[PDB]
């Protein structure tokens, strides 16, 4: 046994931007648009605070955050 | 017509009920941390203000079980939480470090 | 239950089963973080774990770092994802929380955490909700909406088959939850399907609805035509090219990428209906039930007649009792409707 | 945290493409693995050449220092007959031992995967997102379509042509912080002597410390027992014991006093080496091969010695 859901895929088709300012554009519809690619993002990049604290500090520090 | 309904669907088969006894002592914990009496202050400050507060919302229920006192489990962790390391020596006869 | 293993026999029935002994945990044996940290790290480590377990038992919910994930999976006997909806679902309740001892560097407490598990039956994934927008239907002058009353209210299609369900008794902790969950068929005029009742309301011309639909088409139901679009039969609209249709602009929808289809497909259906439906719906004033899917010629005929033949021709208002018999017989004789017309503007 | 997030929540379809295909995942992926990671090689194999190492600008105990493993200390009691030859072979005792792991015939290569040898575009007090496009950019400015850094990137001892736009020059105290990273990258030992004796420096030849040598010569090596020629004898050691001082080479280095420094340069190997960037290649080659297989790929070659280079501590984490 292994479940996966589709119901966010049920449907068959998909309507796609390539800009997040594209959703401004006025000939469009009500409806569920999607940014076309991922966005990535590494945690140790986001967490400023943690890179200039040492030792068991920063530990803690991440602890809270996470 | 037809929308879709994303959020997954359970059929109930049964219900287990469970009833679960925490018990803390800030003893125990000092120890461990080689806690100066100090920190034990702070611990124990730390310990009660959390205890409290949920304490303080929350009001009594009838559970339908047995009393806790009655089961070995219970009697066995008390016990052993209070009273594992404690020992009793006798002197054959009462002689002090001259 | 003495075990609970014993959860699992097949000789039970649907009810709340009650481990007969206590859980005793100790918090110092199951944080064994906070064993090996010194000083301040260790009480702040605490203190973080003290914090969060309060906020999961306001909101209901258990924290699960006070009890063995093998041990419970070995008692129950489930599969990996099996226990992590049973642990999605679970609800705590706080029966005592008790001060034991208090000295100025020394205290002890002890929570009473009550537990119900759900055990699922089932659980289904890929849904549908139903929605039934019905037909409209001319008959002696009275506009009328037509309406089938279906034995299921969500339709599921895991892989190639689909399946209609019946829900009873259901609630929502995430996810929804249900007692009663009935498989049925869908409706039809054979043994194998379901007889369901037709639902007939008088509605007030003009009629027009138009949904926007979210992938860009429009769902039309109207008493007249505009842009070509068929009256009172529904249907799902598409345009290549923004245009104004009813008063209100259907766009031309953005294009879309392709991807696997779960959309279900129902069965076709013809419904027969009484001559004079339109006269039915209207002296009643409320929704009324009609017919069924499958009913004989004879029985649907049976329904109405000594009500319709009790509406006898009277002194009052003989004009406008002329009128509704010309409008009635139209169909059946065309040559007596225009001389009962004739015979009425007189 | 993310054991106890990943019991609760089960698997959804999302109806958009595999990040596995997008750039943005792949430069992202193959940063976070191995940005600073490089493989130098030798313009042919050659080891450092002595075992035992003269280094007086390093403080000795009595904050720690990581030559501090290599330091053979001076002990009172000895067995009978006991020699430094037996132990730590041509070495002198209260100096340092070089491990023959250290100084193998075969080794052509050396991996490395640490920061600390940048040159001054790398700053710590900017910001991690601004060191990533610093680096992004030298890492492009500085290769064609292979891995192969240019020589440019280099600092002037491994390379005629090199500019340090790239890497810092190793200095002298260098060796008290990061032994390794000497040892195996050095194309020169240079010693730092205050022994009375190097270079031929004897103590009349001088032309609280003051002018002197830190550890004079003794007439030999001996021991004295009281019949137990076997466990715990007096020995009596062939230079001083440096206990008591512990700072003198040190502050003999930062000039505190005048004094006798001895150096004397060796060469160990030619200035021609050639780098490669493990980041570059990680992009590159998951063009034609697809991330999956070049970083599985790639992560191996890190663990090419049996001990990941990636997991050891920043300035211990050079390899042959
Ligand atoms: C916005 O969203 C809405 C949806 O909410 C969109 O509308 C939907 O768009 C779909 C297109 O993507 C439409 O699907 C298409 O339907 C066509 C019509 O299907 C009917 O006719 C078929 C042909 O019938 C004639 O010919 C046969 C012989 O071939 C004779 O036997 C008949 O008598 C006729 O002469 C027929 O096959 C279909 O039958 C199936 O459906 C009905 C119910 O509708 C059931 O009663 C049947 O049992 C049957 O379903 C079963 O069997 C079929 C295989 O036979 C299975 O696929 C089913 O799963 C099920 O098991 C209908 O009577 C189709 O012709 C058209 O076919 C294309 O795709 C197939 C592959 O899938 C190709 O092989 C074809 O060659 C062709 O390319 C397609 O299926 C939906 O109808 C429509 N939904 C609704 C409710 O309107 C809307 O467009 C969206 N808008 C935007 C902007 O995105
Ligand atoms: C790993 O590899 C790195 C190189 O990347 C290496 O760092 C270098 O180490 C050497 C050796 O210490 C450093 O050179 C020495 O610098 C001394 C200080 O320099 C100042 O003074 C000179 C002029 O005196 C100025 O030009 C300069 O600008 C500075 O102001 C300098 O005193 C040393 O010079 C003496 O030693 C050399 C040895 O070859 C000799 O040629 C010189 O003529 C000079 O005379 C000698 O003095 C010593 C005692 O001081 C005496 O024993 C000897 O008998 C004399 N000989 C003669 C002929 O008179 C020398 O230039 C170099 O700067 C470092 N570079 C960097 C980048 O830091 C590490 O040491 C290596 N590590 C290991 C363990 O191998
Ligand atoms: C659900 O499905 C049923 C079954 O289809 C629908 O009811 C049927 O509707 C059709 C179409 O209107 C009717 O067809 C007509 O049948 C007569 C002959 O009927 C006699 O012979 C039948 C032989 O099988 C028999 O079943 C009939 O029995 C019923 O009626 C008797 C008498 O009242 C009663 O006692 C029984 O209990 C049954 O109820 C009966 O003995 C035929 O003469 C008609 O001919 C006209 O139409 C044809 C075709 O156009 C044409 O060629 C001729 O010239 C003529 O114009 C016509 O075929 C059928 O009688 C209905 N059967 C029943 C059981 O009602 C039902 O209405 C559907 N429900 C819904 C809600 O849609
Ligand atoms: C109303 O229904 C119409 C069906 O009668 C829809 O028309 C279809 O729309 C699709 C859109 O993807 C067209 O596909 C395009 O085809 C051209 C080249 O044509 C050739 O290739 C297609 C399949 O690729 C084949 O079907 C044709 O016969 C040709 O051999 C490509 O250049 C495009 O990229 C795109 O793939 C269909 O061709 C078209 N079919 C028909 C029968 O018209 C119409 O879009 C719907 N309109 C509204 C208002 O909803
Ligand atoms: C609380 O304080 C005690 C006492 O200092 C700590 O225990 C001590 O921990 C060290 C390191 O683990 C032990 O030293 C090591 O012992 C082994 C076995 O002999 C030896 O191989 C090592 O060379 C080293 O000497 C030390 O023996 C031990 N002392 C005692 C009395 O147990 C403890 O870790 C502290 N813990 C916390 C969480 O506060
Ligand atoms: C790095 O390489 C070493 C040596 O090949 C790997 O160590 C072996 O790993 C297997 C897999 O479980 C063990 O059964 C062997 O006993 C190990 N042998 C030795 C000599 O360690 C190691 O798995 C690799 N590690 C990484 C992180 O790549
Ligand atoms: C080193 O290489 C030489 C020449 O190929 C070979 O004889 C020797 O066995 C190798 N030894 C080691 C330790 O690799
Ligand atoms: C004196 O210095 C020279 C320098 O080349 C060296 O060859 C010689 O061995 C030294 N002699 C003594 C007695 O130290
Ligand atoms: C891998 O093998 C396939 C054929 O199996 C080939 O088309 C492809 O060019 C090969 N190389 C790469 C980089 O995928």
């Amino acid at each position: 046994a292994k479940l996966r859901s589709m119901g966010y895929a049920l449907t068959g088709a998909v309507q796609t931007l390539s800009q997040i300012s594209d959703i401004n554009d006025e000939n469009l519809q009500q409806g569920i648009y999607l940014l076309r690619d991922h966005v990535i993002t590494l945690m140790e990049a986001t967490l400023h605070d943690i890179s200039v604290m040492e030792g068991m500090f920063a530990v803690q520090h991440l602890h809270t955050h996470l | 017509y037809y929308e879709p309904h994303p959020e997954p669907i359970v059929v109930k088969e049964r219900v287990l009920g469970l009833s679960q006894i925490l018990m803390i002592n800030s003893e125990n914990i000092a120890n461990n941390a080689n806690l100066t009496q100090e920190v034990k202050k702070l611990l124990t400050e730390m310990v009660n203000e959390e205890m409290q507060s949920l304490s303080d919302v929350m009001i009594d229920f009838e559970i339908p079980l047995g009393d806790p006192r009655d089961q070995e489990q219970y009697i066995h962790r008390k016990c052993y939480q209070e009273f594992a390391n404690c020992y009793l020596v006798k002197y054959k006869e009462p002689k002090p470090w001259p | 239950l003495s075990q609970i293993s014993d959860i699992n026999d097949e000789n039970l029935q649907q009810g709340i089963y009650l481990l007969r002994d206590h859980v005793i945990t100790l918090m110092e044996a199951t944080l064994h973080d906070i064993s090996v940290m010194e000083g301040m790290f260790a009480v702040q480590h605490l203190h973080t774990h003290l914090n969060h377990l309060k906020t999961m038992l306001l909101e209901r919910r258990i924290d699960w770092t006070y009890m063995s994930s093998t041990w419970l999976q070995q008692q129950l006997q489930k599969s990996d994802d099996e226990m992590k909806v049973i642990k999605r679902i679970a609800r705590s309740l706080v029966y005592y929380v008790k001060q034991t001892h208090s000295s100025p560097t020394a205290t002890a407490w002890e929570i009473g955490l009550y537990y119900e598990l759900v055990i699922p039956k089932h659980i289904y994934l890929n849904n549908w909700n139903v929605v039934n927008i019905g037909h409209l239907v001319k008959s002696a002058g009275q506009l009328t909406h037509v309406t089938i009353a279906h034995p299921y209210e969500i339709i599921n299609k895991e892989c190639v088959e689909t399946i209609y369900l019946h829900l009873e008794d259901c609630t929502r902790q995430d996810y929804v939850i249900c007692d009663v969950v009935k498989i049925v068929q869908p409706c039809g005029n054979s043994s194998d399907t379901s007889d369901c009742p037709v639902w007939a309301e008088a509605v007030k011309e003009p009629f027009v609805q138009v949904n926007p639909l979210k992938n860009g088409s429009y769902l039309v139901l109207a008493s007249s035509t505009d842009c070509q679009i068929p009256p009172y039969v529904p249907s799902i609209v598409t345009v290549n090219e923004t245009t104004s249709c009813f008063g209100l602009d259907f766009k031309r929808p953005l294009v879309a990428e392709e991807r696997l289809s779960f959309e279900p497909r129902l069965p076709n259906l013809q419904l027969r209906l009484p001559h004079l439906v339109g006269i039915i719906a209207k002296i009643k004033g409320i929704k009324i039930e009609v017919t069924s899917s499958g009913e004989s010629i004879k029985e649907q005929i049976e329904r109405a007649k000594a009500e319709l033949l009790r509406l006898d021709i009277h002194e009052g208002d003989t004009p406008a009792w002329i009128q509704q018999l010309a409008a009635a017989t139209k169909d059946v004789w065309p040559a007596a409707a225009s001389a009962l017309q004739g015979i009425g503007n007189f | 945290e993310m054991q106890s997030l990943s019991d609760v929540m089960i698997d959804f379809e999302i109806p958009l493409g595999d990040p596995r295909d997008q750039e943005q995942y792949i430069h992202r992926k193959c940063y976070q693995e191995f940005a600073n990671c490089y493989l130098v090689k030798y313009k042919e194999p050659k080891p450092w050449p002595k075992e035992g190492l003269i280094a007086d600008q390093c403080p000795l105990p009595g904050n720690r220092q990581s030559i501090w493993d290599y330091y053979i200390k001076v002990e009172s009691i000895r067995p009978a007959n006991w020699t430094t030859k037996s132990k730590y072979g041509q070495a002198r005792l209260g100096s340092f031992y070089i491990p023959s792991s250290l100084r193998q015939i075969n080794v052509s290569h050396v991996l490395f995967c640490s920061d600390q040898l940048y040159s001054k575009w790398y700053n710590i007090e900017n910001t991690i997102e601004q060191n990533e496009r610093f680096l992004l950019n030298k890492l492009n400015n500085l290769t064609s379509g292979t891995s192969v850094l240019k020589k440019r990137a280099l600092p002037k001892d491994w390379s005629s042509q090199g500019k340090n736009a790239l890497f810092r020059e190793i200095n002298v105290l260098d060796i008290c912080s990061k032994p390794e990273s000497v040892i195996l990258l050095n194309t020169s030992y240079y010693s730092f002597s205050l022994w009375e004796g190097d270079c031929n420096f004897t103590k009349d030849m001088i032309s609280p410390y003051a002018c002197r040598f830190w550890r004079s010569k003794n007439e030999k090596e001996e021991t004295k027992c009281r019949d137990g020629e076997t466990k715990r004898c007096l020995y009596y050691p062939l230079w001083d014991s440096p206990e008591s001082t512990y700072d003198f080479g040190y502050l003999a280095y930062q000039k505190n006093f005048p004094s006798p420094i001895c150096i004397e340069q060796q060469k160990i190997r030619d200035q021609d080496y050639e780098v490669y960037s493990l980041y570059q290649e990680c992009k590159i080659a998951s063009k034609a091969y697809g991330i999956d297989t070049v970083l599985f790929s790639l992560k191996n070659f890190l663990n090419y010695t049996g001990t990941p280079v990636n997991e050891m501590p920043n300035a211990r984490a050079f390899v042959g």
